């Protein structure tokens, strides 16, 4: 019951969605056949949430795989834990769109959406009772944030009272891989705030700054930013599919951290993370999860939190372990740190409590906090599309696919007043 | 005619018209002949040469097709003539004018073009223009096209015979220009 | 599903093809003779049972190169009636191969590109290959691309031309064809790349310490640079690059697509070993001045975007800590209205070695593909060169009677005087 | 219980009768002295204990070319009283052939033509060759149609009558002798088919690469062309076509039924391998205009309706597909009464090679018979070439002196003169 299916997009989602179930596999103990082999009878009692099950006994992930070029879906197939998607839920054009945002929500985009809509319906008509969907896609490539976004109003139109989970990795400006990121970032962050009920913005710099940091690590690769925005996301709905003191979905956290609509851009970070020679040095308790999940350098993001004012906040512990003592930690971490919490809502930290740990570890938590200091991130990115446009750079590969000059201007408007009423709220007093 | 214009429409995008081009030169040689070569990147057209004078009037229509560029270049050329031979001994190139016919307005029926030679101006050519979107050598043309006309084939002995005088005494007048030009 | 067509007019076009089809198929195991003893389809086709037949058609009007072509030892490999030849040699005279004897040849090298390009299915653009100071090549290449350009339409061709050296020259009358050239193809080809030989030479002089160097060596090194660019087509990486993802990313304005590459690391195996070949000093090296594959000075000008590949076991974060590097340097300074200006690809395939060849095997290189403002002082040498023997129309009497126009001359003039103006227009500060 | 008598008058066509006589021999496992070392019964018939004798009559005045059959290497295959033969020659004379000696000798060739049909049950039609610029062989073609079509009625008749070239020519009077009869079969055969020397000489010098042909290399084109024709009558197929079924697909009306052919494809065994040879692209070089075996351009005129045969392992799906690709071509339009024009059959048996000729083995071919409105062209320029004579009554004393009367020359260029202006009337759109 009240289960989500799972839709990605553009080569950066497929391969954040090339982990995460993995992840899910191996914490439910499902084999890459797709036969159950796990211990405890828990693993089984909610599998529903995620996988559908077919004759023959084995499981088959409810997963959409989308792109407008087909190698990089056949480049998951051959690895790991790549039979257990269904060959028909890959759809995917010949062409391309080549990071051109217009290409990939116009012309190309347009015509492809159809195929993938009809499989996205037939996913979800069928299910018990839905929950939502979860979308994770990036903002600097021009097929996901095309494609993704005008799915999410498509999709948005068709069930308004169902949940909306994106995924979003923005361009930084400290490691640039393409040059007119900034144009379908600013394009996207236009639509993906009037459709999307929650999003949560990752970006590779804090994951660069956090494996080399934290977990010391000499050679980061792209697998390790996958593992741990995978387990990051596996957090959040992990009370959904095991028991706990207090259960707490999707929905019950978008009433709690979300007071205005247009304010639902969250940032989030994971704790424990140890070195590999630290592990044993450390002793996993209640106050050592916290004063590492309030650490600034712990965000999945750069911005820095310490530079706003914390509208709300969410912790999902996990692991068997008293109550009392969390409520007194979070009660703590607000009395010592007063100037960093907005004054007029009183009480603005929700905790949870799952009894499953991961596998692996006795202990941990997911971090979901809405602050006020994420408007950095615009106004750079405005910054950016600002000193790029006014030259009209790169500007006719966009206008000649049918779109004009006006819906840039409408964006960059739009968004410097989802950054201007976004902070409206930091200098406000009771 | 109505094949013709079928078989036009379906390989070009428009035609410009040009009409009534009139000549002004800072300074015309007045023993020298003029003409007009019309060009674009699908063809040229050429004026019938006229003697220099303070202005010249080229009479004919000249249709210039477009698949593109929409850019015609008006090159001007003096020509020295044999009176005695009636044939051209020598072009030379006097300058050249560009109408980009994108920046001409569809209201105005009169186009000028500025001569230019060496990037300094020296001249203009004067022009009306429409827009649509969708033995002499002369002698022996017009007898190779009513053979053409008479003919159920290709290639009649005499239509070839005829083509062989036309190439040699093309090839005679481009041997008196190249004469000429030295 | 991904496929790309190489087009080889004139001699130095079929000898630098020659160069890069060796290098193709000792990258692909393929065998001299075509037989093997699902990366090979981007260049290849295959025939049902055995062999593989190129992607590829020889043009040529002087009969030498391809009778030579067809006696070695890849006799065998390609199509006996794709190595279209002439009789007659334009004779360095551009008039004479668009006007006279290339119209006669070019119907069926079009019926050739029909032939080939109905058995691809995922076309992604097509390649040529012709050097600028020469008759048969220039002429050729404009009416092909010419031809091409209303054949197909919106289909992307890119071109990799060898213009003349600043001083050095072979023939006494390139300039006047180098200029034509340069006409056709401004409005006609969507990238183009600089190739003069005395900047290569520079190159091989100082780093693979050779000091009596002929075209093959020359050949390989673009063949590698070739190898580079479209390795990212046929072999699995972690941030992928495509073809129709350029325009968006090197182009500012329709106009503006003449850039420079360089390529790094270049050394030999008697001295490659002793030294590390870190990514941070290979992509230093890439950067250095002496090291472009052009004869300019980027010092000279200001850079536009810059689209740089990596091949081998290079980690992304060590390329996001030497791209910080470089944009603290104060030598090197970037356009006002470009942040960031730098597009990263990343591939696990580390370049091939020919054998007997000069270049050493190793497992990090990065080619460089850079648009920079610099680059207006060929054309301005270029067309010094020009004014100097049209001023007194010297030369013109063999263009004249090969049926151009007199006035034909003065708009390539006009139109590399606009290309200045808009070079010098687009590079001032707002 | 299927049979089909095959006609061959005149030298021409007695050497194409040797050219298809080895390809129907070889085909069906027959040794030359026609012993065996149940499809045979189509072209032969069983005489109860060995042997198997040809459903053909040779005719012919001028006695070499028999004596060269009776004494090569078939002299046992054919029944000896079946080779009519005359004493003296009509010497390119028409008239000669029609009334002086050709009516001596018709009785013989229809008493044996009777001693043939008895035999068969299941007479489809019969088959005429003949090469029309010549005197005995339109003559004496001409009174056997007239004589059969009035002592059998409505069996269906096919001629595949080799007309003279544009231009290449022989004989010097072969205009006059061909408008007669084609005046004569006009009104008196089902089918007429094209074969120009020409086209087929260009065809072998463009594909087959002989410099230097003879009449052998033509006849076994045609041979084939024959073979593939009537397969599908003795062999099994997934979609079978008779004679019968042909007035009805392409004879739109009674006096329109010349029409030309075209087959596909053809390449010898150097470089036949080296390219995959797929229905598509076969289908494709069949409609090209340099293919046809008459030398008249398509291009020129509509296309009426199209039969086109396959043979092979080819499967009907694909075909469909080339179908529809073809319609989609702007250079080749239908008439405008005709919404779909095409007729397909499809057979399975490959076409057989001769060995020590041409053509190389193949899996897949094409043979495909069209009636197109271009046609009108070589009876344009005929009548041309016969006006520029009749003007000044040439040649003629040598017809008027061997019993034609004065008036018949003009009754042939009336019906010729209507021919063309029904052409005409028939290709206008409503
Ligand atoms: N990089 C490189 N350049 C070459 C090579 N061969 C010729 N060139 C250049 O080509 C220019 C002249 O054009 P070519 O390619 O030699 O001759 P072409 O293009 O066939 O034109 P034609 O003279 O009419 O045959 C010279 O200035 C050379 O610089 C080569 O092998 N490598
Ligand atoms: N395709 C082809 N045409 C031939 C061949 N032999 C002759 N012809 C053509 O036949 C025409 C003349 O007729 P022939 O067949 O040679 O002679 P005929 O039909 O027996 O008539 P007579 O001259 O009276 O004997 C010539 O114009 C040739 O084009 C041949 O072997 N193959
Ligand atoms: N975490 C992670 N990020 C990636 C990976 N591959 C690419 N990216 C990011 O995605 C961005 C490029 O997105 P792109 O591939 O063009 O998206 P697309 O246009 O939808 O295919 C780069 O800036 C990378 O930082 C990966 O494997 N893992
Ligand atoms: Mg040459
Ligand atoms: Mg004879």
């Amino acid at each position: 019951m009240r289960e989500i299916v799972h839709i990605q997009g553009g080569q950066c989602g497929n391969q954040i969605g090339a982990k995460f179930w993995e992840v899910i596999s191996d914490e439910h103990g499902i084999d890459p056949t797709g036969t159950y082999h796990g211990d405890s009878d828990l693993q089984l009692e909610r599998i529903n949430v995620y996988y559908n099950e077919a004759t023959g006994g084995r499981y088959v992930p409810r997963a959409i795989l989308m792109d407008l070029e087909p190698g990089t879906m056949d480049s998951v197939r051959a690895g790991p834990f790549g039979q257990l998607f269904r060959p028909d839920n890959f759809v995917f054009g010949q062409t391309g769109a080549g990071n051109n945002w217009a290409k990939g929500h116009y012309t190309e985009g347009a015509e492809l959406i159809d195929s993938v809509l009809d499989v996205v319906r037939k996913e979800a008509e069928g299910c018990d009772c839905l929950q939502g969907f979860q979308i994770t896609h990036s903002l600097g490539g021009g097929t996901g944030s095309g494609m993704g976004t005008l799915l999410i109003s498509k999709v948005r139109e068709e069930y308004p009272d169902r949940i909306m989970e994106t995924f979003s990795v923005v361009p930084s400006p400290k490691v640039s891989d393409t040059v007119v990121e900034p144009y379908n970032a600013t394009l996207s962050v236009h639509q993906l705030v009037e459709n999307a009920d929650e999003c949560m913005v990752i970006d590779n710099e804090a994951l660069y700054d956090i494996c080399f940091r934290t977990l010391k690590l000499t050679t980061p690769t792209y697998g390790d930013l996958n593992h741990l925005v995978s387990a990051a996301m596996s957090g959040v709905t992990c009370c959904l599919r095991f028991p706990g003191q207090l259960n707490s979905d999707l929905r019950k956290l978008a009433v709690n951290l979300i007071p205005f609509p247009r304010l639902h851009f969250f940032m989030i970070g994971f704790a424990p993370l140890t070195s590999r020679g630290s592990q044993q040095y450390r002793a996993l308790t209640v106050p050592e999860l916290t004063q590492q999940m309030f650490d600034a350098k712990n965000m999945m993001c750069a911005a820095d939190p310490r530079h706003g004012r914390y509208l709300t906040a969410s912790a999902l512990f996990r692991g068997r372990m008293s109550t009392k003592e969390v409520d007194e930690q979070m009660l703590n971490v607000q009395n010592k740190n007063s100037s960093y919490f907005v004054e007029w809502i009183p009480n603005n930290i929700k905790s949870s409590i799952c009894d499953i740990p991961p596998k692996g570890l006795k202990m941990a938590v997911t971090f979901v906090g809405n602050s006020t200091a994420i408007q950095e991130m615009f106004k750079r990115v405005a910054e950016q599309f600002t000193a790029m446009f006014r030259r009209k750079a790169f500007l006719h590969w966009y206008t000649g696919e049918g779109m004009d000059e006006m819906e840039f201007t409408e964006a960059e408007s739009n968004m410097n007043d989802l950054v201007s009423e976004y902070q409206q709220y930091q200098d406000a007093t009771a | 005619n109505k094949e013709q214009i079928k078989q036009i429409k379906s390989k070009y995008e428009s035609c410009l018209t040009v009409t009534n081009l009139q000549l002004s030169l800072d300074s015309f040689k007045p023993e020298a002949y003029y003409y007009l070569k019309i060009r674009n990147s699908n063809g040229s057209h050429k004026t019938t040469p006229q003697n220099g004078g303070a202005s010249m009037m080229f009479q004919g229509d000249f249709d210039i097709y477009f698949r593109g560029q929409k850019i015609v270049y008006i090159d001007v050329q003096e020509v020295l003539k044999d009176e005695i031979l009636d044939f051209i001994t020598a072009d030379d190139l006097v300058g050249i004018g560009t109408l980009d016919f994108e920046k001409v307005d569809i209201n105005q029926s009169q186009q000028r073009a500025v001569i230019r030679h060496k990037g300094k101006q020296i001249g203009s050519v004067q022009c009306q223009a429409s827009y649509e979107i969708f033995q002499s050598n002369d002698e022996l043309l017009e007898q190779i096209k009513n053979l053409e006309k008479k003919d159920k084939f290709w290639l009649s002995p005499e239509r070839y015979q005829l083509d062989l005088k036309l190439k040699k005494k093309q090839i005679l007048d481009r041997r008196q220009m190249l004469m000429k030009n030295r | 599903m991904r496929e790309v067509i190489s087009i080889h007019v004139g001699q130095g076009g079929i000898q630098v093809g020659n160069a890069c089809w060796e290098l193709f198929c000792l990258e692909h195991g393929i065998q001299p003779d075509g037989q093997m003893p699902d990366a090979f389809n981007t260049f290849f086709s295959e025939t049902g049972a055995g062999k593989h037949v190129p992607r590829a058609v020889f043009l040529d009007l002087e009969p030498t190169v391809i009778d030579e072509v067809r006696t070695g030892t890849y006799r065998q490999l390609f199509h006996p009636e794709q190595l279209i030849s002439g009789k007659e040699d334009a004779a360095n005279n551009f008039a004479r191969g668009h006007y006279t004897i290339g119209k006669e040849i070019v119907d069926l090298c079009l019926d050739r590109i029909r032939k080939l390009a109905d058995n691809c299915t995922g076309l992604q653009g097509f390649l040529v290959f012709n050097s600028v100071g020469g008759g048969t090549g220039s002429g050729l290449g404009s009416l092909l691309l010419e031809r091409l350009s209303v054949d197909y339409g919106k289909k992307s061709k890119l071109g990799f031309t060898i213009y003349p050296s600043p001083q050095v020259s072979t023939a006494v009358v390139e300039p006047y064809n180098s200029i034509l050239s340069t006409h056709s193809l401004l409005e006609h080809t969507d990238v183009a790349v600089m190739l003069d030989n005395e900047a290569i030479y520079d190159i091989c002089r100082r780093n693979l310490d050779i000091e009596r160097p002929t075209y093959t060596n020359l050949n390989r090194l673009i063949a590698q640079v070739i190898s580079s660019l479209t390795a990212s087509l046929r072999f699995d990486g972690a941030l992928n690059v495509d073809i129709t993802e350029f325009q968006t990313n090197l182009v500012p304005y329709p106009r503006i697509h003449f850039m420079l590459s360089s390529y790094a690391p270049i050394i030999s195996a008697e001295k490659a070993y002793h030294e590390q070949l870190s990514v941070a000093e290979i992509t230093n090296s890439a950067f250095e001045p002496a090291n472009m594959m052009a004869k300019c000075d980027p010092r000279h000008g200001k850079y536009m975007a810059c689209s740089m590949m990596y091949r081998g076991d290079v980690v992304p974060k060590d390329v996001n800590a030497s791209i910080a590097t470089i944009k603290t340097k104060r030598t090197i300074q970037f356009v006002d209205w470009c942040p960031t200006g730098f597009k990263v690809g990343i591939n696990y395939q580390p370049p091939t070695v020919v054998p007997g060849g000069d270049l050493a095997k190793v497992m990090r290189a990065v080619c460089m593909i850079s648009n920079s403002t610099a680059i207006a002082e060929v054309f301005s040498r270029l067309d010094h060169k020009f004014d100097l023997m049209y001023a007194k129309r010297a030369f013109v009497h063999w263009y004249v009677g090969e049926g151009m126009e007199e006035g034909e001359f003065s708009e390539a003039r006009e139109d590399l005087a606009a290309l200045e103006k808009d070079y010098e227009e687009v590079g001032i500060e707002t």
